């Protein structure tokens, strides 16, 4: 649980009598990349490139990066070989309920069992069967960040109450009110209605956010409450992320095949060729692009909705 | 068997592209006065941030739009 | 004929898509001035954030506009 | 139901969302320059804010011809 | 009626949005200028106001073309 | 009979609206030079009043041609 | 007779698109101009012949909206 | 199919119009260029006249493809 | 029938395009005052990098909705 | 029938206008600065005439165009 | 599944690539530009030059493959 | 079905005269920075004129895909 | 063959159009900026060329896509 509170000190320190905001992001940002990736071959050559830094590591002297003239870590490497273990074995086993990697490895022959095609291991999610299965994704995707925004609200009530602060915990009272009306209403608008049960629930709730509002009359931050509704729909992105990755190695894997079956007899080392060659370099661009995201996710909004940017320790 | 499904699927594309170009038309003014800024201070880092996820709204109200739209199907 | 809402449907969606484009061409150039003054001024930091979020309203306008067209049906 | 009336649906819809296109591009370059002057003068705010003030009964104007043309619906 | 009033609201919606957006980059580059000479000689007012209205009595224009073609209708 | 009535007051929007684009388009510019040239000088009205006096034939042009056209209708 | 709307439009966006054309060209031309009148007084009439001068292609624009007039 | 000569029209009067916004655009930039080049000399003047008068042989282009296809009909 | 499917097709495609148009731009500005920053310092990067690969929400959300459209099938 | 040919024309006329249009784009820039540079010299003319005379390629190939799709026609 | 839908399909993919081409485009102008504007003097920092170049390229990936798995659908 | 040849005439127009105007706005930066460094130099024109002739295969292809339509037809 | 075809031929026509313009445009400032730096240099023409090479790989999708979209026959 240690090691990830390095990577936390990139930035400033917080003020002291305030939260220690580390452990959550051992916990969770693992979980979110494992959430992206599913790509287990990726984690075997990430596993080599463990293997080589664990070389340098033995190999103690640090480096310095050639373009970025940057002189190495290297307990601060060993920090990372331990948090790269923890992303890796979260994206070993979230692409373990994904179970096809590389892409859907199931074409020739049944690798895969499926209720179409039949095989060894009955899969659970593919890529075709989420034409059905993307609403109820999205919607456990969405109630994962409705979960760490109450736990910040949380926080953030204790800490205004620990502090004798009472002006931050009335408006987050109010926040808490505004919330939870806006979602319930929204929630049965859009979806099933059935007014005869929580109809008085979103009155209460709105209720309570006006409450609040009143207590707190002076011109107070109603926009803000709409950002804070921008904050807890941004976090969507986690879904389409990987479930964009798993279409481009999906259309790997196809082209692969095909080279394999139309090309005659031979069409099998130069299908495996293409497909590693364009396999390795689609990764180096998407591995980068993927990484930065949950963690501008953390940042932006745990951090916004906690709200720590003053007297930086 | 009613056409109307595809009228509905080109207008919240409309929708979400004319929201897209608009936030990123914001984003690119002021994300290069933000590095201008950080560049010279670094202590108008997040001051300076959160004016680039200010236009977030503007995306997320078209999605919200699109959304109902694609419910009443 | 029920073709009639699909029109509806991507009359809204084109209307709301340019109001935040419209919105987003003033809040690069407005926000961009605005955070360079603040980066010699520091202190007028809240009459340039006021400035920013004044004229969003249109969108406002757009989408409840676009409501109570959708409520016809 | 009839076929005309999303094509006033769309007309209206166009029509307001090009207002609210102009008055952004109007925006834009108003405030910018406002508040270049304000940043240092601070006392011609009021004039800044009558100046920002002016050009936004194009949109309003928009929207009444949209509340006609429901009218008409 | 039929579908031909719908094809004059959409004639006119795109008519009057069109003007509205020349109006805007007109009323965009006059009060840029504008608050730039004001910020200083604050009695220029007068003729200022004069170039920002002229654009709106080309609005009227569209105004009032839609006015006879409803009247039409 | 009909289909054709909407169609020629589209075609009349469309043209008065480009026309009154162009028109706001030139303006733009030459009011603003215009703007900070009266400016600086406070006597040179006349002359700046003859070039906003410029563009609008282009705008009475269009509206002629509609008018012309919805006499034929 | 659909063709008579269809010739409407056309020469509608026809003769739009040449007021966009005048609108630029005047836009730069006389932005230019306004700045040299300050002194160019002597010049001022030579800054009325090329403001003038891009007429034109809008008179060619009324040509095409009257020929296809005379067609309807 | 006498439907023909309504799109035969539209054709021909888009491509005049856009090859007249082109020569427009051209026109704006080297008059620019000319005026500033006449700002300090006299003699320079017819020069810069044929510059401008270059590029209108394109919209002679298109008014004569124009009139041969109309000559169709 | 089945053409509601195609119109699926080229609603999902203009949006992710538009959206990809934006994103474009917004990275060009963004990059472009990056690059410079870095040539300058080349210690600063990793904060530039950050600001290139913030926008990428819009285009991931087009091929949301893309991909839903696709699945409505 | 006649919707072949005046789908064929609608081609032509397009696809010159906007030939012509990307010829003035070019025209206006590159003869701003040759103007530029032969006001003050006055001695390069003819290396001025020639980088005039070089971007008639795409105009002739659409003139070939039109006269392929007119001898189709 | 039609007559006219593999055409209307067809036209959806020209547009999702050639705006997402039209995109990358308009980026690698300006960074380009920069680049080379850099390199000019520098002659030793084209490295970073290539790496900010070649990343716009997943904007053209993703329509090609929009465009690649909607005609895979045939 | 000849109006399946009236499409694929369209499609070969705005092909090629979209290609036409890429390389038309490539040439116009081109050139007046080709022209700049030949006024500079008067000896360098043959890099130039490599460096404008080069983007001519965006028209080789559009006339070329053109010619393949035009043979399947 | 049938329609569907003059469809699959405007479809690769727009796209290879679009294509072609990014590129265009892309070669356009960054060729402007390399044939400066190349006018003062002469050496680093390497650099220069490969830069003006790397964009063509657009238009490369764009042959490649209109093949395949071809290759239905």
């Amino acid at each position: 649980a240690k090691p990830f509170e390095l990577l936390v000190s990139f930035l400033n320190t917080p003020k002291y009598g305030t939260f220690d905001p580390t452990p959550v992001v051992p916990v969770f940002f693992p979980f979110w990349f494992g959430m992206i990736v599913g790509d287990i071959g990726y984690a075997l050559l990430f596993y080599l490139v463990g293997r080589w830094l664990s070389g340098y590591v033995k190999r103690n002297e640090p480096l310095v990066i050639d373009l970025f003239a940057l002189k190495l870590k290297p307990q601060v490497i060993g920090k990372l070989v331990h948090i790269l273990n923890w992303m890796v074995f979260w994206t070993v086993v979230w692409g373990v309920i994904y179970g096809e990697f590389f892409g859907t490895f199931l074409e020739h022959l049944g690798v895969f069992g499926t209720p179409e095609h039949p095989g060894l291991i009955p899969i659970l999610i593919h890529r075709i069967d989420t034409a059905k299965t993307a609403n109820l994704l999205i919607l456990l995707s969405v109630a994962f960040g409705v979960v760490l925004v109450f736990f910040g609200l949380a926080l953030r009530a204790y800490l205004g109450l620990k502090h004798r602060h009472m002006a931050h915990f009335w408006e987050g009272v109010g926040y808490l009110g505004g919330l939870v009306g806006v979602l319930a209403l929204a929630a049965s608008y859009l979806g099933n209605l059935q007014a005869g049960w929580l109809q008085g629930l979103m009155y209460l709730g709105f209720g309570v956010f006006l409450l609040a509002v009143l207590m707190s009359r002076i011109w107070l931050m109603i926009p803000e409450i709409f950002t804070q509704a921008g904050h807890i729909l941004s976090h969507i992105r986690i879904y389409a992320v990987g479930a964009a990755g798993g279409i481009l190695a999906g259309l790997l894997t196809d082209v692969g095949f095909a080279l394999a079956e139309r090309l005659g007899l031979l069409g099998v080392l130069l299908g495996l060729l293409v497909a590693g060659v364009l396999h390795l370099l689609i990764l180096l661009l998407t591995t980068l692009g993927h990484m930065l995201q949950p963690i501008r996710l953390l940042w932006v909004e745990f951090f916004t909705k906690f709200g720590f940017y003053e007297e930086n320790g | 068997g009613g056409l109307d499904r595809g009228l509905i699927a080109v207008g919240m594309g409309l929708a979400v592209g004319l929201a897209a170009l608009g936030t990123g038309v914001a984003q690119a003014r002021i994300g290069a006065a933000g590095v201008g800024a950080i560049a010279e201070d670094r202590s108008n880092f997040g001051t300076a941030l959160i004016f680039l996820l200010l236009p977030e709204t503007l995306v997320i109200f078209g999605l919200l739009i699109a959304f109902i739209l694609n419910g009443r199907l």
